[PDB]
RNA sequence: GUUUUCAUUAAUCAGGAACGUAAACUAUU
RNA sequence: GAUUAAUAGGGACAGUCG
């Protein structure tokens, strides 16, 4: 692929290359997948969050099955946020950056809103259907986003 | 025209209402100390600062 | 009915463009400020108001807050950022003494009880806080994940350390400055324009709302208003508690002041002008007898709570007379024809 | 149909402020239209906007404003002539403002005398 | 002055909270002539009794 | 130039259509003659 | 008439038509 | 194709007033209805999915129903 | 209404083309 | 190598409506 391993690319490939066994009777993109990126940066203080990048088709074929890949991903590596994005390389880029982030949850709207003087403050909104288990993830969407682009977002349900 | 159309707000009976206007404020039917202790106004402004209160009172 | 007769005055010339903001003193009786839209403050003296006392071109934007220290000073926010005048020095000044930048688009003061501590409402969703002469920055103070800006903010003057906000995720928040956190925050249903809270009971609140509405509340339960005074025609721009804590002023985004009693839920009066062109802020003086208006034409006017009802040293056969009529009209106020000579009033 | 949504902005935003209403819908958005808005922002006109997507503007306006206009067929004017348009288009040199699309941008005149070019009247508020 | 008017006050309160007559019921509306479907339900019942 | 407050009360009685001609009046540089008079009439305070 | 508007051309709503006289006639009034 | 749509529609029409010949509303439609065929076909001409010399008045409706 | 497609095809009318006894009181709101 | 899919278009289908 593009990778040469660093000390956790090795054991996130690792990851999953134990869920192909030793485990469920559930293999779809296992076994098409080999080493392909991996990032770990920092998210609040005192925690962190990995990400790990994709093929572009493969996003998609993670589309697939996400459910209880993520949770077996959070408890049984690390204790950290886990989160799945396609590698790329531009507004277009961007869109597609936040709606590969927000991977259950369609996002909705985008508020991009303006102050009393020149300063803005974009505000994508999500879908009220899903609420709960997503409201301690999204610092964590805002502040992995920001860490990738640099553009300050915040994410907030409707009310 | 001098009937009451309906009963006034705290109030919950007929009885209780037209029984207890019952007696006239004026100074022809009451005496000077009832006169004035029935028509003290219930806040009673003085001139000068009335700042918000410092310490609880009671 | 025939002595209403609510309009008293207008503070000097006036403003050139409309009154976007006014503070009064609450240590002083006499001491009014106002900013008007194009940045310009002056303080004036109810007693000589015949001409302004101290006059600035302070700002280049509207001045959307304004108020006093506690020692004489005023400070003004806008969209520049805040600053620090001293009105009242032997030689007139225009400079400022302090000026405030950073912290965002600021839009309101408001100035502790007794200490030299205010607080500022930036449009940063944060608000913050500085002690004079010891503090250069201050604190900021916010709720953790908050974006849409503060617009109002209120010290109460009864509990020292609480500081109620609204803002317009039609929210109002408050904040324990003991504890520097925020609190709680509830979201209503419209946008509330103004918070201010009772100077005799420490616990109620009023926001002036966007619903046409004034909602009284409860800041230890928020889960009903304590009362709820629906009378506007327009949104309403500014709410005021009188300093004895029974009576509310508000002003509307119409052509409107309306008076109002504490339990009431309906006016007790409207004042009105056709040469008021809108209403932005009004404010009682320390008195509790006159309140003020700062209007979009420029004018602050000083109109009379109670319209029928003259100042001054009543004689005893005098201020009898007066409150024998008003038991009366206690008494049988509810009546056909006595309810609507009181209820008539021209719109 | 009015191709000039920057008009169809427009006329909205001079029917609120004539009715007295606090915002606005804009229905059809664009990046000139949020422009003209940040000036007229920056000018204290208009209190807050945001552009939410399907998009369109809402608009939340002071009541501070008298007119919004666009100058249709968008003449050309250097600075000589700047003086003479600003004095012929306002009622007043110290109120109110006209837009012009220069090379630096979309701006007032005030900051096109400041940054020393000249452009295209775009339009002008007061 | 400043009694109940009694029967304003159950209109009120009404506009806040929303075998030997009946004889001499259909003696006096067979008299007008018309039906009115409460005279109806009179009829029916007068024959059930 | 100077304005009688009676000139100043007809241009604020006129209502929100004229209010650029009202902050070109209430341009500060300008003396303002207060009246004492009643009725607000521009013409008879002028006059008189 | 309104003493708000301009000087220059017919006003319609919030569009402002100028003739291309007129701003001949400003670019002749500013030489 | 919405053209191979339009042209259905007007072959239709066409045969429906060869069959009755007495009717306006019939002739009104089709003239609404060739008129909307030609804007269309100048469209995809100056695109050029077609080609330029195809034409249709009615041979092209006969030899594309036959 | 749709869980439907090409993505400027469009707006306006110079020229032209199809249909054909009466009158008499009057961006929103 | 081919954008928003327009709060402007034209078409298709379904139940219909006059
Ligand atoms: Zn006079």
């Amino acid at each position: 692929s593009r990778q040469n391993p660093s000390d956790l690319e090795r054991a996130i490939a690792g990851a999953l290359y134990d869920l192909e066994t030793n485990t469920a009777d559930l293999k779809a993109a296992l076994r098409p997948l080999q080493f392909v990126s991996a990032r770990e940066i920092e998210v609040g203080h005192g925690k962190k969050a990995i990400v790990i990048f994709v093929p572009v088709p493969a996003l998609q074929g993670f589309h697939r099955v996400q459910q209880r890949l993520t949770r077996e991903l959070e408890k049984k590596f690390s204790d950290r946020h886990v989160l799945i994005l396609a590698a790329r390389r531009l507004t277009a880029v961007h869109d597609a950056i936040l709606t590969d982030l927000v991977y259950p949850v369609e996002i909705v709207g985008k508020r991009l809103r303006t102050k009393e003087d020149g300063s803005k403050v974009l505000k994508v909104i999500l879908d009220e259907k899903e609420r709960g288990g997503v409201d301690y993830r999204l610092d964590t969407y805002s502040e992995v986003y920001r860490r990738l682009t640099g553009r300050n977002v915040t994410f907030e349900f409707p009310q | 025209k001098y009937l009451a159309t309906g009963l006034p707000h705290p109030f919950e009976s007929q009885q209780q209402y037209e029984r207890s206007l019952r007696l006239p404020v004026g100074p022809e039917w009451m005496t000077k100390e009832t006169f004035q202790d029935a028509t003290k106004p219930r806040v009673i402004i003085k001139q000068g600062i009335i700042a918000p209160m410092s310490k609880p009172m009671y | 009915r025939m002595f209403a007769k609510p309009f008293l005055g207008q503070l000097g010339n006036g403003h050139v463009q409309g009154v976007y903001s006014m503070c009064k003193d609450k240590n002083s009786l006499n001491c009014i400020a106002s900013g008007s839209g194009d940045g310009v403050v002056k303080v004036w003296d109810l007693t000589t108001r015949d001409e302004e006392t101290w006059r600035v071109a302070a700002h280049n934007n509207i001045v959307k807050g304004l108020t006093f220290t506690n020692d004489k000073k005023l400070l003004s926010c806008a969209t520049d950022g805040i600053k620090l005048w001293d009105p009242y020095a032997s030689p007139s000044n225009t400079t400022p003494i302090a000026t405030w930048q950073e912290g965002g688009p600021y839009t309101s003061l408001s100035f502790h009880r007794s200490a030299n501590t205010f607080a500022a409402s930036s449009g940063q969703g944060c608000i913050r806080i500085w002690d004079l002469e010891h503090s250069t920055a201050g604190q900021a103070i916010q709720w953790p994940s908050f974006v849409d800006t503060i617009t109002d903010v209120c010290f109460n003057q009864v509990e020292t350390s609480v500081i109620g906000s609204v803002a317009t995720d039609r929210s109002i928040i408050l904040f324990d400055l003991r504890t520097n956190m925020p609190v709680i925050k509830t979201v209503l249903h419209f946008a509330c324009n103004r918070i201010v809270f009772n100077p005799m009971e420490a616990m109620n609140l009023a926001v002036a709302s966007e619903d046409h509405n004034i909602y009284i509340f409860d800041a230890r339960n928020f889960d009903k208003a304590l009362n709820i005074q629906k009378g506007h025609v327009a949104a309403v721009m500014d709410v005021e508690f009188s300093p004895t804590g029974e009576e509310l002023v508000s002003g509307s985004y119409d052509r409107t002041i309306r008076l109002w009693r504490r339990d009431a839920g309906h006016s007790r009066d409207v004042y009105h002008t056709k040469r008021m062109q809108r209403v932005f802020r009004t404010m009682w003086t320390m008195d509790s007898k006159y309140i003020l208006t700062g209007s979009d034409d420029g004018n602050v006017r000083l109109w009379r709570a109670n319209a029928s009802e003259r100042s001054g040293v009543k004689a005893t056969r005098q201020r009898q007379a007066l409150e024998y009529n008003n038991a009366l009209l206690d008494r049988y106020g509810h009546l056909p024809e006595i309810r609507r000579i009181r209820r008539h009033r021209h719109l | 149909v009015r191709t000039s949504v920057l008009h169809d902005a427009l006329n909205s935003i001079n029917n609120a402020e004539k009715m007295g209403k606090r915002q606005v819908m804009i229905r059809p958005s664009s990046k000139v239209i949020v422009k003209f808005l940040q000036v007229m922002q920056r000018h204290g006109y208009i209190g807050e906007f945001e552009e939410v997507d399907n998009g369109k503007i809402v608009v939340q306006l002071n009541g501070r404003l008298n007119k919004c206009g666009v100058i249709s067929p968008r003449y050309n004017v250097r600075l000589a002539e700047l003086e003479k348009w600003v004095t012929k288009l306002l009622p007043a040199r110290q109120f109110g403002y006209v837009i012009l699309t220069t090379s630096a941008g979309i701006m007032d005149h005030e900051e096109a005398r400041r940054k020393h070019v000249a452009g295209k009247i775009i339009g002008f508020f007061y | 002055i400043g009694n109940l008017d009694l029967r304003s006050e159950k209109q009120r309160q009404a506009e806040r909270d929303l075998n030997t007559a009946l004889k001499k019921y259909l003696r006096k509306q067979r008299k007008k002539n018309i039906i009115d479907e409460k005279r109806l339900k009179a009829e029916e019942l007068y024959r059930q009794m | 130039i100077i304005i009688t407050s009676c000139v100043m009360a007809e241009l604020e009685k006129l209502g929100p259509r004229y209010r650029v001609a009202l902050m070109i009046a209430r341009d500060e540089r300008w003396q303002r003659l207060t009246c004492d008079h009643k009725g607000t009439y521009a013409d008879d305070c002028i006059v008189d | 008439r309104p003493v708000d508007l301009p000087a220059v051309g017919r006003m319609r709503g919030a569009e402002l038509r100028i003739s291309a006289k007129e701003a001949a006639a400003i670019a002749r009034e500013v030489r | 194709e919405d053209l191979y749509f339009l042209i259905k529609k007007a072959v239709a029409v066409r045969k429906h007033l060869e069959r009755n010949r007495k009717d306006k509303d019939s002739k009104f439609r089709l003239i609404l209805i060739e008129s909307r065929i030609h804007r269309l076909a100048r469209y995809y001409k100056t695109v050029g999915v077609l080609p330029p010399t195809w034409k249709y008045e009615s041979s092209t409706a006969s030899t594309l129903v036959a």
